């Protein structure tokens, strides 16, 4: 009596510590490329930014009205997103971007800036709702009347609720300082913001730059995290974009950059700009930047691992 | 896998088996115990490599907007090394599991080659090749009694000594 | 004769290549969890420094006073260190407190400025010591009476030591553009900082800030790195918070942030805020943010090293 | 491990032994050679493992004044997939030594197995659990004298030749 | 009939996963140690700055004269090399350096800039070629005459190419207030500079500094990148140091910093300080910070690999 | 490397071999097929090791002018961290590498030694040392007939049996 072991015609070529390609009979495959090119979403609460940008939600432009107390457990941004309708700028921005990206959604609060002695409505013809308008979320503080005198205020704000608060306020640079002294009136103008953690000191740059929406001016937007039970406190006197609202993070959420569409059907915890990668194998090879919990990624196309004993045929 | 010069194409009933020719006819039957034991070891490297990561990992880049260049460059630095490094640990990690499930395997084989061997203490000699000559007809039932362990290594002890 | 191998009736089960938990005869554990809740500093120069914060050491604050040169080779903070006690904050506070973590302590040495036609006692109620004073390392100029008229003055200081000196300047910004008056005079207002690598450049922000300290007014401190041999120009006329003394680097050390007591009995070199852990294994899962020379954190609570033979017991 | 259906759990005295039934009585005493040499190999695996590491990180973060956000999350980033690399290394590492020192102490079991065998040719003969019936009543003398492998191979020849 | 192994009398001790200092009949080493002193540029387009610094190359002082439109593979920085000939320094330096060595070399285009009603022709002793000069690529931006008005100006450029262009401007920053109003004009100067996804608005700083080249001033130079078919924008009034010629990125490069010479008969990728890394073993021990493709680096000086059975001599 | 008491340092001709002691004289012949064996794994070793990195990092420090002190000490945080998972990477692949290159070697050893065995069935006997005593004058040719695989396990049989 003899004994022995099976054998296939068509084994499959391994890697070992020893040889490169051991012919085994039956072998796997542990590093994934097969991709979905679309964005699973089935059981998450999903906000598809669309032509609204992430930081515009904070501020609120024209095509972020939807989005100004959204909430969700997947954010996506996608590439035709604009933060702004008046040509501007986030100062930090990409550090607001990461924490509004797994802030869950923003929750507004009216801050509760009252005014005297000025005219509150200044608004431009790119910020177009009905007619012209603003920034939903902001109020551009310009002088009472066409060139004036305007006067120092100062508007204190205390975070009266037990998450940490996002304060974004702007400083306005016009086309030419001739524009400032009609806008906010001549003089020196000065901005200052305090609190507990945070002090600096604004004075506007006006001048002619790039021509976008049509408009050579721009507004540089910043912001702070008003601690609870911490104040914020700013003292100005023109080129103010003053904050009407404030905003709270929700909870918690992922945030991806993508370009493909929703799937409601699918699902899966592995997002990149391609699609969703949905996969149990311990490696990838489709996107080195796959967000979310992915396998790890190799440069390896494919490496298999042997699941059946060495083919000798005959 | 080594003085077995090769293997079984038509055994397509398991990983191991034997194939006895005697005077009544021929078999081939595949032995579950061993292959079910291969089966549950790659199975078990099955279950312990593929994994599911209970760690998540946010956006650190931005596709749309590029940051600031320094930063940038940082940021794929590091992203290269990572990938530098689980690019070797799962080429490596490869090429391990397959040596050792190659000699677990020819291990397991051997397994079953020394213990039919001590089955047949001396109503057999080796050949060389991965049989036992049996010097006295072991019938089809006597066969089947090697096959599941329980032929009995005395009473046939006389007859294939003389022989 | 038969012989066989030894097996004991409770094995331990650890993890293999192939199987998940095969009892084996003995194993030990290679991830550290047992933590001292003591920063044990038995055989190093340690300073805990309490109330006083790490930068105020360079400028001087009353609960700094003993720790104007302070020297050793493990730095301690405490979460109820201030580095202020005139409301302000620090410019690249992170890079200088990371500076002075590894500075091995801090030497003073006298920049020798003297002044002429101006008041150098400003102080105030925030910073009593007998009575009402301020930063020990630092300079308060104000004018001379009570508006009057503050002149532009120029003090430049040699860097004369082979090491880089540590120079530290304010700006201070009153309550109101009046007040900045009181204190300095009408009108601008201008201070200028120079060196070889270094040039900039401040004018006054006043305005009305949080209440920190129950003061409105704050002080920017900002600092530079000399080379031996360059020298550094102050040309200002109010608003400065001159230096008075340079600061050396002694040597190097170590800086750690923790809460527990100082243990001078126990030995270690790697610490967290929850104390020291002392161990020889190479993995722990303690404090992912443990400095020091420690062990490689991993997320495991426990990895079994089996040390016996497979336990085959009966 | 294998064909050695279970361990002595009455074996207090070393890792390996033998346990001999003759006519003047019973025996069990621990084989010191094998038994020190699994546990010099164990010993030098844990000499090994168990090390201190010479390189010094210092504080990068800040627990009391958080740094900048983004340069925070960049440190994160970066700490977070060395936990990942380092977590797999420790798995994988702490996995394969419990295999190898699994495999290994079979491995040294067999050795003895087959050592014993090699001392006994002709006047003894494997049973196929791991035991060794005498043709010859080997006495508690002879038993020890195979124990310290002094047992003479030719002076019991004929007479277990003869049985 | 006997039969056995091979030994040596002299074996190499190695070591394994169970003992330490096992001898085996033949060994290799696996950690690189042997060192090149030399540069190796064997087939590769290689410019050695020498004197020129880096960053010049886009500005251009004397010792660039000859490297402001270079093009290689390989480029190599000397520790004698400076980036300008005027006292100043890049802002964001390090960025610039990195976009640089990775460039494939530079191709400068005529901005078009044109100008009336002021001088072009701003010189400096320390920018000397034939008598005084400045920077060939720059062109610094006076008053009329001494003292009187400089006019506020706006000159745009379009980016009328497929790749992105490099803009480099100067803000120039004088040995006082005096000397800035005589080179400009009185007044509150300020420079803007603004495109599609930037926007600056710098400010000059007249102090008062020590000599580098003899020169208290400084002239500081700021970057940015404009995509195709987008603008930049420039607002001024006076300390402009205008850009007269753009720059390109040719293709791609490796940038390393090197002390030793230059080799064109010995071929490597792997470069650092000390000179080239040749080998094909996978680790290596001679500078942690090598670039290119080298091997991983180790901290172990020594890695023996048994190719050898163990070695039981006699 | 176990029972085999020490290695030949006369054998300059492979990693294998015999070494005949009959009647005609002695021989000492290297065997190709195993020392081939182990080379041409140890060689697969060497090839899958020493490999050429396609990935190039660029400079993102710099030695002649330092960078900003908290990203430099950034950098060199990551560095010295992917410093020391490559330090242990290389420590724990030579160290595994070494073993199981000892253990393939004794492996192929032991593959020589049960072959040979295999080879004279009842005709010779084991010595214990790693010998094959023989029960007949096995010449010189006999010899040959046995290194090259060709021994007549048959044809000596009853000779060798009577002894």
């Amino acid at each position: 009596i003899c004994l022995g072991h099976h054998a296939v015609s068509n084994g499959t070529k391994v890697n070992t510590l020893t040889e490169r390609g051991v012919e085994v009979v039956n072998a796997t495959e542990t590093v994934e490329r097969t991709n979905i090119p679309r964005i699973c979403s089935k059981g998450k609460r999903t906000v598809d930014l669309g032509q609204c940008g992430l930081l515009g939600t904070i501020t609120g432009p024209p095509q972020c009205d939807q989005f100004l107390e959204f909430s969700a457990d997947l954010i996506i941004e996608r590439r035709e997103g604009s933060d702004v309708c008046y040509p501007g700028k986030f100062v930090n921005e990409e550090a607001l971007r990461q924490i509004l990206r797994e802030s869950g959604g923003i929750d507004k609060e009216a801050m509760g800036f009252t005014y005297s002695g000025i005219r509150t409505n200044g608004a431009t013809s790119a910020c177009r709702r009905s007619g012209s308008s603003f920034y939903a979320e902001m109020k551009w503080l310009l002088s009472n009347t066409d060139n004036a005198a305007f006067p120092q205020m100062t508007k204190s704000y205390k975070n009266t609720r037990k998450s940490p608060a996002l304060i974004v306020w702007g400083i306005h640079h016009s086309v030419s300082t001739a524009e400032q002294t009609k806008l906010y009136g001549s003089g020196n103008k000065l901005v200052t913001v305090g609190s507990s953690n945070y002090q600096q000191s604004f004075v506007p740059s006006p001048g002619a730059r790039t021509q976008v929406n049509g408009l050579s001016g721009r507004i540089d937007f910043h912001w702070l995290m008003l601690n609870p039970n911490d104040t914020v406190t700013f003292s100005f006197n023109g080129a103010f974009i003053a904050p009407d609202r404030a905003s709270f993070l929700r909870g918690k959420s992922m945030g991806i950059q993508s370009g493909v569409q929703v799937d409601a059907n699918c699902e899966g915890d592995c997002y990149h700009s391609g699609g969703t990668i949905i996969s149990n194998l311990p490696f990838q090879n489709i996107d080195s930047r796959a967000v979310g919990k992915c396998p790890r990624y190799v440069k390896q196309r494919s490496l298999l691992l042997a699941t059946g004993m060495k083919n000798v045929p005959e | 896998a080594g003085f077995i010069e090769n293997g079984w194409e038509g055994l397509i009933d398991g990983w191991y088996g034997f194939r006895h020719q005697n005077a009544q006819g021929e078999g081939t039957a595949a032995d579950y115990k061993s292959t079910q034991s291969a089966i549950d070891q790659i199975t078990g490297k099955l279950n312990r490599l593929i994994e599911k990561t209970n760690q998540q990992f946010e956006l650190i880049d931005n596709e749309f907007n590029e940051v600031e260049k320094q930063i940038g460059n940082v940021i794929n630095w590091t992203r290269d090394s990572i990938t530098e490094v689980w690019s070797y640990n799962a080429e490596l990690l490869v090429a391990m599991e397959n040596q050792h499930t190659i000699d677990l395997a020819d291990s397991e084989m051997d397994k079953l080659y020394e213990r039919v061997k001590r089955q047949l203490r001396e109503n057999a000699e080796e050949d060389g090749t991965g049989c036992f000559e049996i010097f006295h007809k072991c019938d089809d039932d006597c066969m089947a009694s090697i096959r599941n362990n329980t032929y009995d290594h005395s009473k046939y002890r006389e007859e294939a000594m003389q022989n």
